[PDB]
């Protein structure tokens, strides 16, 4: 993929159970792989902001739920450092649902994504009200 | 007076101006940056405010074509080009340049007198581009060849500038081959081409620069200098002084014969009516006259608009509160938007009389290929219908369960992408009866499905559905009631022909005069009384209230009449849908109370009955057949009819026009499959098949136990059926 | 086009059929292996 | 170089250095130290702590 | 002699060896090696390789030829290259 | 058996991973003279890390522009002295040293190191390497340098540093000309070093004393119930059944750290004079503030503060002319904060 400014820990690895924070009908989503990830033996999938994630529906609507999908980190607890040097750190982790390409399936994305992800995805930081 | 400020004035006139009008299309391939260098006729060449023109590609009416190198669909535009000292109309009409596209094709390319030519460099008279040559000839549409970016042969390649245009030379050569082992007599009918005579032009659409002997001359800048600036890279600059669209525009108006000229060519072969009425006159000789003769080409809309119907004015006026019928009925509305397809939409306005195009909108209920007209239309072009359905589908799976979530948006969704596809989507088990009734409707769909979603799904094979019906008059047969008080004695019988064309046409309305439709049912055929008694028609089935004296019945009508319903629905005999059966209630014998006439007693009866009647009445099959239009090159006939008459196909017309032998034979749908994959063999990999639903004809007699015996199977239904008595156990 | 000097170089020899070398037009055995029967590199 | 003020101290970021902390209605919080983040995830305010420039502004409005 | 397609061979030589740039497109020249006093010219659309050593006059049309090698694709339809049309 | 994979735990480059034979690090190589006589290495004493925000000049990076934080190591280089110059033999045998010439004088200090050579034959001795030269006897020649770190205050030691380092030029003849020049005098590192240049830094890095496997290969620990049965921070298995034998390659405790370690491209990005512009408030932790001049190098540089870091020319730089690093602001705020 496009590289990001910003250097990102891959926090969250296989089993994390995210909220998800758009309008699609997912509430929580348990992380089951992380794409384009290949690991190492005894290591757990890892994802950090700005990677897509095959997820799980646990929570949310009856249609959304048990759905094997493809989900991109927009928020991220652990802190990541910008270029310039500044650390930036959020107060939860978010995902939020798109395809491969990494359309969006919801429409308004509620709370702020990272620019990170904004920039590597231009249509989340569209649908997104707000990008920090 | 902003630019397209002063066109809508002089526009609003102009339209009764033949003489300068220029109503044409656009034919060739695809990846040429066709669909561009239109869109820079007009929007890139500023037709209106600069900031309101091409700059995001609008031009077109159906916006959405953008950009690939050729037409999308049928769009439409104006451009009111400046020709020594003179502003002609140059409504640019861009034809589809494809062959998929075709009964429309017709009528989009009756919209214009002519189709126009564009082939970059040494890309040469594709398979595609000949194909657009053949259908050009038919509408009498003369071409021009713009032969588009010859930069590759330039820049790229290095041909030396007599070279260059050398083997454009030889292309012209081709085009007037085109023009002549085609139809030889239609060259010297304007048709020829030619870069030295003017009817030709080069230029790189996608750099804008572009010439031809005329353009070539009068700008200085000869093709062989051209080359030199070209190669050089001031391809831009070239451009400047040589316009792409200046070119294209100057040889509609000299070289590009003025619509006038071929107004009557078309119509003859296009119109399949009277082409000597006032409206056959005007459309033919440049006239105006016929009675507001107006043509859907194509069904459109616009947000807070007007439904758009495509269809330039190819005779009569425009005005605004004109009762228009229709090619399919006499719906008549108020045509308030009476406009012109201007700047990079349609200029809605009123007083546009024959000359230019006029797409009338007011409407809701036409159909795309009709030819509203105020005139009563005897004949009028594309005189169709629309009534079929697909009757032969598949069973979309899911080779990957996690997909079916998706699957599931991608095929409840695709109903907007097609309406043709009904999507019998069922929801249990999942077997997807994606619609389809031959070999191309499934892989039509199944390339859709994986691309504008794309999804791991796959399908099963052809879902071989039919509809029964029967075939001999029956003798009354009794349907009792369960708690055995009540009776219906009715009878069934072959649904006549002409009343089942009838229907299947719709004609035939419940919402209708009782009187009325009594006639034309005793026109048809049927005595008074009978044609009188009707009370319900399912699908292609009529139920007849033959019956007179039976106490308490109309208050039954409803029951009995579902009853009917429900075995239309299902047949006796292969549990399949019943069409074109008639079925008469002869007698009845009801209960006096109500009590004892509740639906769960009438309606067996009434189905039992049906049923039965249907069974008895030596029940068979029908079958869809798909009228198979195959334009193999002329000379192969032998192996092309060879292949669809061994197929059972009844051969039908060969078509032997030039170098095209379309031969259609109505190809039962049974033993349409694969036809591509013969065809590759049979003549040599060279035939281009097409196929539209030829109707629902009877199945072969012969085979019909056979045809039974599988689709029992099929669907999971016991070998034998439930001969008469016992489905009639008293 | 397909031009025949190019052809000659690039289609106008044999293959053995038990390893798949190339061999000369006039070669009655494989150089790599002996083997007996050589065909001609299929150009169609 | 963007010219950032530590949300709890209110000392100024130096390059290279501190952290940005976001909550999730878009607040954004610039942090000079894990001094200054830990105490503002205490729930304490800069105007009751007297080190901070908040808490001085409180003292010194008497 | 010098066959192609689509893509113009622009042949030239550069000293000892012979630049073969825009090699069915490619964006990086082959460079084929000269052998021996081999004088190579490139005479329009053929190219003519002089010498007094067989050896070198043919090690220098085999290294051409196989620099124009179309190691990927179909031969039947991909033939683009340099070929000896006459041995030493 | 179907077994996982994994890479081997540690890297085998670096065996036997022993403690370096001296504090110095001795070059093995020496790069190709590419321009003008110079020496091919510097060598100055480590003293901390800071960091500066500086504009991306980086060609084609996606942050070229705009200002990024990028952490730089401050490395003392006061001026070394060419103490004398080496001439070299080759032979089937490799290099062998065949002649040396001292400078007529030295410093005072070089007698904590070595007993001073005297100020007897450097004319004649040169004259000498000249003969052997024309002759052909010289296969090339190196100078032996030494660095003076009394003037800094950081190091607390005294007695300077010696070592050989390569003189880069066209011909052997030009390179026993520079070395002429350039001996018995104080070069400092910007006669060896421009700004915006690329280097190799050698150095001995930090010690660790006797480390186990876990710490030294990374072998990872046992997990789960494995991890209280008594064998935690311990390698799972020593070898086979057969051979009957543990292998070298099998990680074990040893020495860690304090080994010779070579860095490559690392960028200068700053050549100064004045001390008081890198030094934080308060001083460097343990060193104290720069006094002479000092160089900065972008990234991370082996060995603790205080060691001696050898710079020489890159061996396999990647990246062409790089250019002058614009640095727009150099942390000075206490490191001890």
């Amino acid at each position: 993929m496009k590289g990001m400014r910003s250097n990102i820990p891959r926090a969250l690895n296989a089993g994390a159970q995210i909220a998800c924070v758009d309008n699609t009908g997912a509430k929580v989503v348990e992380i089951i792989s992380v794409k384009k990830y290949r690991g190492v033996k005894n290591r757990m999938p890892c994802a950090g902001i700005g990677d897509m994630c095959v997820v799980s529906v646990k929570k949310g609507t009856p249609e959304m739920r048990k759905q094997v999908l493809l989900a991109v980190v927009v928020r991220q607890k652990q802190e990541f450092r910008r270029p310039d040097g500044l650390h930036v750190s959020f107060e939860d982790n978010a995902m939020v649902i798109t395809d491969e390409e990494g359309i969006p399936k919801g429409t308004d994305i509620k709370g702020p994504v990272a620019r990170e992800v904004a920039e590597r995805f231009p249509k989340i930081g569209t649908t997104a009200s707000i990008i920090v | 007076m902003g630019r397209r400020k002063k066109m809508v004035e002089r526009v609003t006139t102009l339209m009764n101006d033949p003489q300068r009008i220029r109503n044409i299309g656009i034919v060739a391939h695809i990846d040429h940056g066709k669909t561009t260098l239109s869109d820079n006729l007009l929007a890139g060449a500023g037709m209106i405010s600069k900031e309101l023109a091409g700059k995001q590609l609008f031009m077109d009416s159906d916006e959405e074509e953008q950009a690939r190198g050729i037409t999308i669909d049928s769009s439409n535009v104006s451009m009111v080009h400046t020709f020594d000292n003179e502003d002609y109309l140059i409504n640019l009409i861009d034809t589809p340049g494809h062959v998929d596209f075709g009964g429309d094709v017709t009528r989009a390319m009756r919209a214009v007198d002519g189709a126009v030519v564009v082939v970059d460099a040494v890309e040469g008279t594709m398979p595609q581009t000949e194909t657009v040559l053949r259908q050009a000839l038919r509408e009498h549409v003369r071409p021009v060849l713009f032969v588009n970016k010859v930069d590759r042969l330039i820049n790229e390649l290095q041909v030396d500038s007599q070279e260059m245009q050398i083997r454009l030379g030889k292309v012209i050569d081709h085009v007037n081959k085109l023009i002549k082992n085609m139809n030889p007599e239609k060259f010297k009918a304007g048709w020829k081409v030619d870069a030295a005579a003017g009817t030709v032009a080069f230029g790189s659409a996608l750099y804008n620069w572009a010439i031809s002997v005329p353009m070539m001359k009068k700008t200085g800048v000869s093709f062989k200098d051209v080359y030199d600036y070209c190669k050089a890279g001031d391809m831009k600059s070239l451009a400047e002084k040589c316009p792409l669209h200046e070119a294209v525009l100057d040889m509609v108006i000299h070289f590009l014969p003025n619509p006038i000229e071929a107004q009557k060519g078309r119509v003859k072969v296009i119109w399949h009516g009277d082409e000597n009425t006032e409206i056959g006159k005007a459309m033919t000789h440049a006239n105006a006259e016929g009675d507001l003769a107006f043509m859907v080409t194509d069904i459109s809309v616009d947000p807070h608009a007007g439904e758009v119907a495509t269809g330039r004015l190819f005779s009569g006026s425009l005005t605004r509160g004109m009762e228009v019928f229709t090619s399919g009925s006499a719906r008549k509305s108020r045509v308030q938007q009476v406009g012109i397809f201007m700047g990079p939409e349609r200029l809605e306005v009123d007083k546009i009389p024959a000359g230019n195009i006029a797409a009338v909108t007011g409407l809701k209920e036409a159909i795309v290929g009709s030819t509203v007209t105020t005139l009563d239309g005897m004949t009028p072009f594309e005189s169709i219908r629309h009534v079929s359905e697909p009757v032969v589908t598949v069973a979309v799976e899911a080779k990957h369960t996690k997909d079916l979530p998706k699957l599931i948006e991608v095929l409840r969704q695709v109903a907007k992408e097609d309406p043709t596809l009904q999507i019998t989507l069922d929801e249990e088990t999942g077997e997807h009866l994606m619609a389809g009734m031959g070999e191309l409707h499934l892989e039509v769909i199944a390339h859709r499905i994986e691309r504008d979603k794309n999804v791991e799904i796959t399908t099963s094979k052809p879902i071989v559905v039919y509809r029964e019906t029967i075939k001999k008059k029956t003798e009354p047969i009794e349907g009792k009631s369960p708690n055995r008080h009540n009776r219906f004695y009715i009878y069934a019988e072959p649904l006549d022909t002409e009343i089942v064309s009838a229907i299947k046409e719709g004609e035939v309305s419940m919402n209708l005069p009782e009187l009325e439709r009594r006639q034309k049912l005793i026109d048809l055929g049927m005595e008074k009384e009978e044609a009188k008694g009707i009370v319900g028609i399912f699908n292609s089935n009529i139920f007849i209230d033959m019956t007179k004296g039976i106490q308490y019945l109309n208050e039954t009508m409803e029951l009995v009449l579902d009853g009917f319903e429900e075995v239309m629905r299902a047949g006796p005999l292969t549990r399949e849908p019943v069409a074109n059966v008639k079925c008469v209630l002869v007698d009845a014998k009801l209960h006096e109370d109500a009590i004892h006439r509740g639906p769960a007693q009438i309606i067996p009866a009434a189905r039992q009955a049906i049923q039965a009647g249907m069974l008895m009445a030596e029940d068979s099959l029908l079958e869809p057949y798909q009228k198979v239009f195959v334009q193999v090159p002329q000379l192969l006939m032998g192996g092309a009819t060879k292949e669809l008459q061994g197929r059972r196909g009844i051969i039908l017309n060969m078509t032997t026009e030039g170098d095209l032998a379309i031969i259609e034979a109505r190809v039962p749908v049974a033993e349409m499959f694969g036809f591509a994959g013969e065809i590759r063999s049979a003549t040599e990999g060279r035939a281009m098949w097409s196929t539209e639903f030829g109707g629902f004809d009877v199945v072969p007699s012969s085979i019909l136990n056979d045809i039974v015996g599988q689709i029992r199977e099929r669907k999971g239904l016991k070998k034998e059926l439930p001969k008469a008595s016992d489905f009639l156990s008293m | 086009a397909r031009f025949p000097e190019a052809e000659e170089r690039l289609l106008n020899k044999k293959i053995c059929m038990k390893c798949n070398a190339r061999n000369a037009i006039r070669a009655t055995r494989c150089r790599k292996c002996g083997y007996g029967t050589l065909r001609v590199k299929s150009k169609e | 170089m963007e010219q950032r003020k530590c949300y709890f101290c209110g000392k100024m970021l130096e390059p290279g250095t501190g952290k940005l902390y976001v909550k999730k209605d878009g607040s954004t919080y610039f942090m000079c130290s894990s001094k200054c983040m830990s105490n503002f995830a205490l729930g304490r305010l800069p105007r009751r702590t007297e080190w901070t420039e908040k808490g001085k502004i409180q003292l010194k409005k008497a | 002699s010098i066959v192609y397609a689509h893509f113009p061979m622009q042949v030239k030589v550069d000293g000892k060896t012979l630049i073969i740039g825009n090699f069915l497109g490619e964006k990086k020249p082959r460079f084929a090696k000269i052998i021996g006093e081999t004088k190579v010219k490139v005479s329009g659309n053929d190219v003519t390789i002089t010498g007094i050593n067989k050896e070198d006059v043919g090690q220098t049309a085999a290294n051409i030829e196989q620099k124009t090698k179309i190691k990927r694709f179909d031969p039947r339809i991909f033939q683009d290259g340099i070929y000896i049309v006459q041995k030493a | 058996m179907a077994s996982i994979h994994r890479p081997k735990r540690g890297s085998l480059a670096f065996s036997p991973r022993k403690r370096a034979k001296s504090h110095i690090p001795r070059f093995r190589a020496w790069p190709e003279a590419t321009g003008e006589p110079k020496l091919q290495s510097f060598a100055g004493y480590k003293v901390g890390m800071t960091h500066v925000i500086m504009v991306d000049d980086t060609k084609n990076s996606l942050t070229q522009g705009m200002e990024i934080s990028v952490p730089v190591t401050v490395i003392e280089t006061p001026a070394i002295r060419v103490a004398a110059i080496r001439a070299y033999a080759e032979d089937s045998t490799g290099e062998k040293a065949i002649a040396e010439v001292w400078a007529a004088d030295l410093d005072p200090e070089l007698k904590r190191r070595i007993p001073i050579p005297a100020a007897g034959n450097q004319a004649e001795a040169l004259e000498n390497i000249g003969k052997l030269i024309e002759e052909g006897r010289v296969s090339d020649v190196r100078a032996v340098i030494y660095t003076l770190p009394k003037s800094l205050t950081g190091v607390p030691k005294k007695v300077p540093d010696i070592m050989e380092s390569g003189i880069s030029a066209r011909d052997l003849g030009t390179k026993f000309e520079y070395s002429k020049t350039i001996l018995g005098t104080l070069v400092s590192v910007t006669d060896v070093f421009k700004n915006g240049t690329l280097v190799d830094t050698a150095a001995i890095t930090i010690g660790k004393g006797t480390q186990g496997p876990v710490k030294r290969w990374g072998i990872q620990l046992m997990k789960g119930k494995h991890s209280r049965q008594g064998s935690l921070r311990q390698v799972g298995t020593l070898g086979a059944f057969n051979p009957s034998r543990v292998s070298w390659r099998v990680p074990q405790m040893g020495q860690m750290g304090y080994h010779q370690r070579t860095e490559f491209n690392k960028r200068i990005l700053k050549i100064g004079s004045d001390g008081e512009e890198v030094t934080p408030e308060g001083g460097f932790i343990n060193y104290g503030l720069v006094r002479g001049d000092y160089i900065l190098i972008k990234g991370s540089v082996p060995g603790p503060s205080k060691r001696l870091i050898r710079l020489r020319d890159p061996i396999r730089a990647k990246k062409a002319d790089l250019g002058e690093p614009n640095i727009l602001y150099i942390s000075r705020e206490s490191k001890q904060g």
